[PDB]
DNA sequence: ATCACAGGATGTACATATCTGACAGCTGCCTGGAGACTAGGGAGTAATCCCCTTGGCGGTTAAAAC
DNA sequence: GTTTTAACCGCCAAGGGGATTACTCCCTAGTCTCCAGGCAGCTGTCAGATATGTACATCCTGTGAT
């Protein structure tokens, strides 16, 4: 008999699917044959950065006194992070808005 | 020999 | 009648990392969809540096070394070098269990 | 047949961009000006999609065309799929 | 006598009233018939979905506003605070638009 | 006596296009390698794009008008028209001749 | 006595002179230097190709005079003729560098 | 070991490629921040290309490695293969 | 006679009550991922060569510094 | 305009390693079978949108004053 099915996501402690990373690298015509650490280091590094883009939003929501995620809280985790708006510099978050910064010299004489 | 139409 | 075609998208693996880093916090229909396309767009650079990367010394397999060095040169700074121990650590783990 | 919908584009919608984006004060001149580069733009976005459309076999255009016409321009745009 | 506000406190109220919001500041109807009116010349009896005229809806109001924002900037510049047209024009010049 | 490696290089038919265009006319070395890095490059713009319009459409094979719609989407205009008609033509002789 | 030229005549001279050649505007030597000296930060014991030296003063110099070009851009947007660091700045913040 | 280099950049050099540049009058502390935008510059260019030496298991930065990492950042360089 | 408060008007942030629709959870199932093998070639490794990078050294003077 | 210096060039010399070739092995594509993770579909319910009234925050002009 063959042996109880285990996710490859579970072996490396991961969230993301390993294999589902695994068959779109396969079917993404990127390279001829595809390693079998690659789907995992790549599942690692998306999970790794969706973490800290969620631990963000999740920072600006409790700030904004909200429970939920909104389109508002991940512009504002991404524009206030710096290396994370240097990865989406030219990226257009839907329902964003902008941060709010006024130009010392339009402010009012005191 | 050989001219484009692009520049007329 | 008829279900719709499946469309396969990483909502139910968000929401895992998201319980993982606030387990009191939810997350809106659009926000998941930014964050689909987030990491889609992600997979897409990297994959794409590293097939680049591939073809620039003349080899035919994508393995850790070439996914490592695509995010070494996508990722800024911290990001790099914290998404590299990350992997680093996933990858030695997955080869020590199995 | 649709005609003259530029003017659609009102004064006090580009009053509220500009002031979206910090701007205090506006000359009177600002409002062909963007108009004009709100046209060239969308002139841009939707030719690319049209052509992505076409290129489908398709009458309709799709918001995955969209998507990937601001892609092809450096403009990626989330939320869209 | 009337209460006025000076020349500037209404402005400076309404950058933080939108700087503060998130939705859309230019009226669907007329946005989704310019956008009709400009896919004539490409393509006729064109057919749109709601969703790609609202991520054109999105994508240009988002370049508009990086673009005064830059537009301010250069004019700010100028020890001016009032955009004009040259600073929209250097805007897009240095961006490499023009 | 190591004889050196092949290297590849559209040298010869960017001479002979040169001797079409401009019988009495020569290029230099740096010239050369610019105008195939030049060649290199747009192939690579036109194949990576084609590619993509594959895989949008769900397509495993880039045929004549994947790489066509490649062609309008890359180039400015009247280039792109020009390159369109030069390409439809070759591709009616190729399938005339066999 | 002397024959002396106005202030501003042999700044237009060079610039004519200066966009008529093509040679490149840096030295060598110290160029290969500062080449170095960075790279020793990122790993040690580097060797370089020459080629690899000369493109690299090419694209820095390239850089430079594209970041000059609209720098006397804003300076020129500034009613002045003098470039100052805030135009600098300035076109690096609207290109999207800092 | 290399140190104060960016020196190497002398003020004749700075005022060729603002020359080049098209700039008539130059303030005296371009320089300096000339000679900072060139260090950044280099900075990111020489870390792409160290990246990629590395990833290929040499010891020789090549001209290939610069253009790629010229092209990563969109700065495609004819001229060098 | 030009400068701090007084106070009025406007706007905005802040509890508070309704309600709703969008989000989170449960369910069925099917298709894609996992287990278990085989074949074959892509790549890791060792040996070698020569070339091309590095180091030095002296003379000239154009260019850098003042 | 005057003084200084090191960039450049020509030449020579040593050797590090980039590139090539040979060999071999083990890692991955490919296939078959099997099963359970995830997706479409419902559904309930509570977080936030919407009034709604209120307590300041702030702006602006009059005005008393040292």
């Amino acid at each position: 008999t063959r042996a109880k099915a285990k996710t490859r996501s579970s072996r490396a402690g991961l969230q993301f699917p390993v294999g589902r990373v695994h068959r779109l690298l396969r079917k993404g015509n990127y390279a001829e044959r595809v390693g079998a650490g690659a789907p995992v280091y790549l599942a690692a590094v998306l999970e790794y950065l969706t973490a800290e883009i969620l631990e963000l939003a999740g920072n600006a929501a409790r700030d904004n006194k909200k429970t939920r995620i909104i389109p508002r809280h991940l512009q504002l985790a991404v524009r206030n992070d710096e290396e994370l708006n240097k990865l989406l510099g030219r990226v257009t978050i839907a329902q964003g808005g902008v941060l709010p910064n006024i130009q010392s010299v339009l402010l009012p004489k005191k | 020999s050989r001219k484009s139409m692009r520049q007329s | 009648k008829r279900r719709k075609t499946r469309k396969e998208s990483y909502a139910i693996y968000v929401y895992k990392v998201l319980k993982q880093v606030h387990p009191d916090t939810g997350i809106s229909s659009k926000a998941m969809s930014i964050m689909n396309s987030f990491v889609n767009d992600v997979f897409e650079r990297i994959a794409g540096e590293a097939s680049r990367l591939a073809h620039y010394n003349k080899r035919s397999t994508i393995t850790s070394r070439e996914i490592q060095t695509a995010v070494r040169l996508l990722l800024p700074g911290e990001l790099a070098k914290h998404a590299v121990s990350e992997g680093t650590k996933a990858v030695t783990k997955y080869t020590s269990a199995k | 047949v649709l005609r003259d919908n530029i003017q659609g584009i009102t004064k006090p919608a580009i009053r509220r961009l500009a002031r979206r984006g910090g701007v205090k004060r506006i000359s009177g001149l600002i409002y062909e000006e963007t108009r004009g580069v709100l046209k060239v733009f969308l002139e841009n976005v939707i030719r690319d999609a049209v052509t992505y459309t076409e290129h489908a076999k398709r009458k309709t255009v799709t918001a995955m065309d969209v998507v990937y016409a601001l892609k092809r321009q450096g403009r990626t745009l989330y939320g869209f799929g | 006598k009337p209460h006025r506000y000076r020349p500037g406190t209404v402005a400076l109220r309404e950058i933080r009233r939108y700087q503060k919001s998130t939705e859309l500041l230019i009226r669907k109807l007329p946005f989704q018939r310019l956008v009709r009116e400009i896919a004539q010349d490409f393509k006729t009896d064109l057919r749109f979905q709601s969703s790609a005229v609202m991520a054109l809806q999105e994508a240009s109001e988002a370049y508009l506003v990086a673009l005064f924002e830059d537009t301010n900037l250069c004019a700010i510049h100028a020890k001016r605070v009032t955009i004009m047209p040259k600073d929209i024009q250097l805007a897009r010049r240095i961006r490499g638009e023009r």
